[PDB]
RNA sequence: AAACUUUCAACAACGGAUCUCUUGGUUCUCGCAUCGAUGAAGAACGCAGCGAAAUGCGAUACGUAAUGUGAAUUGCAGAAUUCCGUGAAUCAUCGAAUCUUUGAACGCACAUUGCGCCCCUUGGUAUUCCAGGGGGCAUGCCUGUUUGAGCGUCAUU
RNA sequence: CGUGGAGGUCAGUGACGAAGCCUAGACCGUAAGGUCGGGUCGAACGGCCUCUAGUGCAGAUCUUGGUGGUAGUAGCAAAUAUUCAAAUGAGAACUUUGAAGACUGAAGUGGGGAAAGGUUCCACGUCAACAGCAGUUGGACGUGGGUUAGUCGAUCCUAAGAGAUGGGGAAGCUCCGUUUCAAAGGCCUGAUUUUAUGCAGGCCACCAUCGAAAGGGAAUCCGGUUAAGAUUCCGGAACCUGG
RNA sequence: AUAUUGGCGAGAGACCGAUAGCGAACAAGUACAGUGAUGGAAAGAUGAAAAGAACUUUGAAAAGAGAGUGAAAAAGUACGUGAAAUUGUUGAAAGGGAAGGGCAUUUGAUCAGACA
């Protein structure tokens, strides 16, 4: 009566998709996300969860802008354009 | 021997920088030596292979056969000379890959830039 | 759910377009290690979890 | 087309030996389940009929 | 093939915008033919021709605004330098070169001399 | 879709997702110079917006469909 | 690595009959779940006694004893029955130690220096090398140590004037100053008597 | 006696050990200092002539521009002028651009592709109504400006 | 004695077959083990003096992987039940049409929906796997097609309640609080002929926002049509809100 | 001058060599499980070159037998080497409620050495 027949009553979602992390960890009644700390201003992480940091450090995604920084440093942050030598 | 720090003598560095070499650096790797006919003519030992050159095979099963290069196939580090093929059993024909360190050039194809390369490296051309 | 929202429906359109086998000409390329589609979903077996 | 149709049937074969009912059956078999073996059954209420 | 960039740089502004619309009529008509043909590889070249015109129209307006604000303080933010965040918030070459008026009198009278110990 | 051209006097187009009924009613009138009675839209299951455009009774759907070319 | 094997949250199930006490990986559904972890005998576990960096790598040796062994390494080069016992095809040269004039130091090219090494009598000992290059025996091939070979004569000079660059290429040959005199060169593999060619200005400096 | 059970060999199976490989790791040393309100890291969806993914990219979408190298790309189809040249390509470099919807996230809101307002402008006989196109509207604090408040308070009629 | 590497030596062995693996074939050592012949094989590997360790397995209800005996065995026994002929097919107890026979019996095995699933709905091609027998059929496989709204819903309002700002705590991430010890905010006409808005000058004192696809709620019905959609499309006839 | 398991660029090792080494040599923080915080694998090797078996005949087809490519199909997309458990056929041998072992010989199979 607590096992397989009352698993059949389970059809109301606790969590929905979060906007910041896209994780399906957004608790509806608490209005907050368990995984990525939304809507608070800081991304939730802890040093007890070390594996949770490796899943979401920098470099894990696209790095749309940081992949072009050290190339700009190696030239020394130049402007203008080429001269056609 | 090695007397610098910027060069590497590591097996695992040198193979990975060969197999994942970009397309423009594969031009230099697929160089072919000139014949002693042309070596007296220009005074230069080796040149990167181009499409329209004429060549002679000197090592392998196809030794002694010659032709014009159809297309340089840098993705496989190989070059497909026409009239050097395996005819299949079903009538079709398949070109045979060759590596250009074993080829020998007897006729060059010259653009403006091929003249500018030979004048650069110490040539004599005419 | 027959009264769905757009955010859920946009993810159903992505799971439909990924629901296909692998094309035949990728078999023939040079240094192909790809043999089948290893990320294939089916509605029958594995629920996509929203 | 008949060459790549053959390369489908040369590489489907490993999934049919495991009787994959598609190419999308990747239900993973657990080695050992906890509720079968992790207990000491004594006098009183137990975990199954 | 398609258009060349350097040929567009000689044309006027009214002729660039007319060049753009004439490509977009072609790109609309090749997508009608795409369902009739099994393959139509030409639609790549007319598509990059749309990108080549839009770069030139953008470049000619961004060079026209720099002359509108040349010789003037506070030019807009996307025309300024990008360099990075914490280098923009820094002391300039003027301000870090500044020193108080007392130290200016010190460094003239007593600078680090040049000398040597042999004889 | 060709069955709806002849009886319905209706063209069928595919429309970018951001557009609405006022822009389909405006752009069809501009590009083909053919007035629009009503526009109906929906979102396909594959993720793009379809639009049913019914031209007025003056303008015929077959003769415009030859000028664009699909038939 | 210090954290190898411990990237797991395993825990013992307890004491059933049909299971051991080695702490099982929790969770379910992935096939990893329910396997042993954190043991040395488990698959994918850590090893016994993870080897740390602060093992004693270098050995301190007494300085007076280190000077002692370099002295006994030199005095075996004269004896010349030990030199044949190590290798070094020196059966044709008349006297050992060989002393060559100081003009050996001032040679600039490699082609001239080999002709100097042939005419003193080190011909076959040069040719003992270059007949003897082989491959390494095991897994030392793809650890940047692929080829192995024998050693050759050792040339001692007083003052560098181009002999160290001339003999830098030719295989087997190792040149050495008098002030240095490496023990790792005079007795390779703790065998006395490497065949040494001396120069004259180096030999009178040895007092 | 056959069958059957057991033992060993031969060849054939099941199974993936051994031996040999290696674009991966691991530790050690040296050189350098560079993320973000000029919208970062992260996320969502989209992009190819034929792609599901990895890698790349943002309606200019496996890339546009500038420069260097100077004939390819390749599984196929396609392009021959694009080959003594302002010029090939999934090349190399990178100093100019685009940068969807989000995110500290910033008009308010968000389980919604919800709901306002201001300016410039075009169409609908319209400053007011409806729609399209372009541009704006968060909070804390500092310096400056402008308009103010208080019998806090001074002079002056 | 044997194992993985290291320094040295045998100018050691090797595509004329190195290492491995099999071998009721041979030889040596009391033994650890060593050597040789044969078969298989396809690229590197040994002897000897020394150095170094992640150096020797039958067990730990050992770890991972693989295979047996039991065994062609237990079993596939709830829900009243199947039968004949033809077509299709290499093949039919199971597919398809027809002829019979039965059941659910309007608190159904019928016709629509809410949570929930996500293309399963429909057509075409087709049977290696899957439907614990079968298979030509399928909720399987391969390729395509399909969801149309001024009126149906969401959006809007408030319920129990969530929650910023002004503030007050807190070392701090953050806590209390909902009109509070706060200077909290915009309408309505004019009068105009710089025409745009001066001033006329009154009134208001309330003051975030989120919270129901079942409560509250502006307004649509009938007949046709699709392989698959309709209070949405077509034909016909109405009503509502902002202008 | 000092610190540094992170970011970027380098150079090396008496280290490990696919149950090892990071969890990951491979579309790995991926497939998959959980409401959730989080948990989290398996998976490298045809050949020098696809020259990936045209064609013939049996079969409804998968495939089989030939032919052919190749140095090698005792390398055929289940692909380098393919060990043991376990199994099939053939050949030998034994056998009344076990089997296996020790000393000693018979019979049967098999085999090296030496006699110039």
């Amino acid at each position: 009566g607590k096992g397989t027949p009352s698993f059949g009553k389970r059809h109301n979602k606790s969590h929905t998709l979060c906007n910041r992390c896209g994780r399906r960890s957004f608790h509806v009644q608490k209005k907050t996300c368990s995984s990525c700390g939304y809507p608070a201003a800081k991304t939730r992480s802890y040093n007890w969860g070390a594996k949770a940091k490796r899943r979401h450090t920098t470099g894990t995604g696209r790095m749309r802008y940081l992949k072009h920084v050290s190339r700009r440093f190696k030239n020394g942050f130049q402007t203008g354009s080429a001269s056609k030598a | 021997a090695k007397q610098s720090l910027d060069v590497s003598s590591d097996r695992r560095k040198a193979r990975k920088a060969y197999f994942t070499a970009p397309s423009s650096q594969r031009r230099v790797l697929l160089s072919a030596p000139l014949s002693k006919e042309l070596r007296a003519q220009y005074g230069i030992k080796a040149l990167p292979i181009r499409r329209d050159d004429e060549v002679l095979v000197v090592r392998g099963s196809k030794k002694g056969q010659e032709g014009k290069i159809s297309s340089v196939y840098r993705l496989k580090f190989a070059v497909q000379v026409d009239k050097v093929t395996k005819e299949k059993v079903n009538g079709a024909s398949v070109p045979i890959n060759l590596h250009p360190s074993k080829l020998v050039i007897t006729k060059l194809h010259l653009d403006k830039d091929r003249k500018a390369l030979i004048q650069r490296k110490g040539g004599k051309l005419e | 759910a027959a009264q769905k929202s757009f955010r859920i429906k946009q993810k159903m359109a992505k799971a439909k377009k990924q629901n296909r086998p692998l094309p035949q000409w990728i078999r023939l390329r040079t240094n192909n290690t790809i043999r089948y589609n290893a990320k294939r979903r089916n509605w029958r077996r594995t629920k996509m979890n929203i | 087309r008949s060459k790549a149709d053959r390369m489908a049937k040369m590489e489907r074969r490993e999934r049919n030996r495991h009787a994959k009912q598609g190419e999308s059956d990747r239900h993973n078999a657990v080695s050992l389940s906890k509720h079968l073996f992790s207990g000491k059954r004594g006098v009183g209420k137990t975990d199954f009929r | 093939a398609g258009v060349k960039a350097y040929e567009l740089r000689t044309k006027s502004k009214e002729q660039l915008a007319s060049q753009l619309v004439d490509l977009k009529k072609e790109l609309a008509e090749l997508k009608v033919q795409k369902l009739s043909r099994p393959s139509l590889p030409k639609i790549k070249t007319v598509r990059k021709s749309i990108a080549c015109v839009l770069t030139v129209i953008n470049e000619q307006q961004r060079e026209a605004v720099r002359q509108l604000y040349k010789g003037k303080k506070y030019q807009p933010k996307d025309l300024r330098a990008k360099k990075t965040r914490a280098l923009r918030r820094a002391l300039t070459k003027f301000e870090a070169s500044q020193v108080t008026e007392k130290q200016r009198k010190k460094q003239i009278a007593f600078p680090q001399r040049k000398y040597a110990i042999k004889a | 879709a060709m069955k709806k051209v002849e009886d319905g006097n209706i063209l069928v187009f595919q429309v970018s997702m951001k557009a609405n009924k006022y822009q389909i009613k405006k752009a069809v009138k501009e590009l083909y110079e053919v007035d629009v009675l009503k526009v109906n839209t929906l979102v396909r299951p594959n993720g793009t917006k379809k639009a049913y455009v019914r031209l007025t009774a003056d303008y015929d759907a077959l003769d415009i469909a030859n000028r664009i070319g699909y038939i | 690595s210090e954290k190898a094997g411990h990237q797991t949250s395993a825990e013992s199930w307890g004491t059933g009959r049909a299971v051991a006490r080695i702490p099982r990986v929790g969770g379910g559904g992935t096939g990893r779940s329910g396997q042993g972890a954190f043991g040395n005998m488990c698959r994918g576990g850590r090893m016994f006694a993870p080897t740390k960096t602060w093992r004693k790598w270098n050995v301190k040796v007494n300085h007076n004893e280190k000077r002692y062994a370099t002295a006994s390494a030199i005095a075996a080069t004269a004896v010349a029955s030990l030199v044949l016992a190590r290798g070094h095809r020196v059966e044709k040269i008349p006297e050992i130690p060989l002393v060559v004039s100081t003009d050996l130091e001032s040679i600039q090219k490699t082609k001239e220096a080999v002709a100097a090494l042939k005419a003193v009598g080190a011909h076959s000992d040069l040719l003992k090398v270059l007949k003897s290059k082989k491959l390494r025996a095991g897994k030392g091939k793809y650890r940047n140590r692929r080829w192995t070979q024998r050693r050759g004569p050792l040339v001692v000079y007083a003052e560098d004037n181009g002999i160290v660059k001339a003999l830098r290429n030719v295989p087997g040959v190792e040149t050495a100053n008098v002030a240095s005199l490496n023990l790792l060169q005079l007795a390779p593999g703790a065998h006395l008597g490497r065949f040494v060619i001396w120069t004259e200005a180096a030999f009178t400096k040895l007092d």
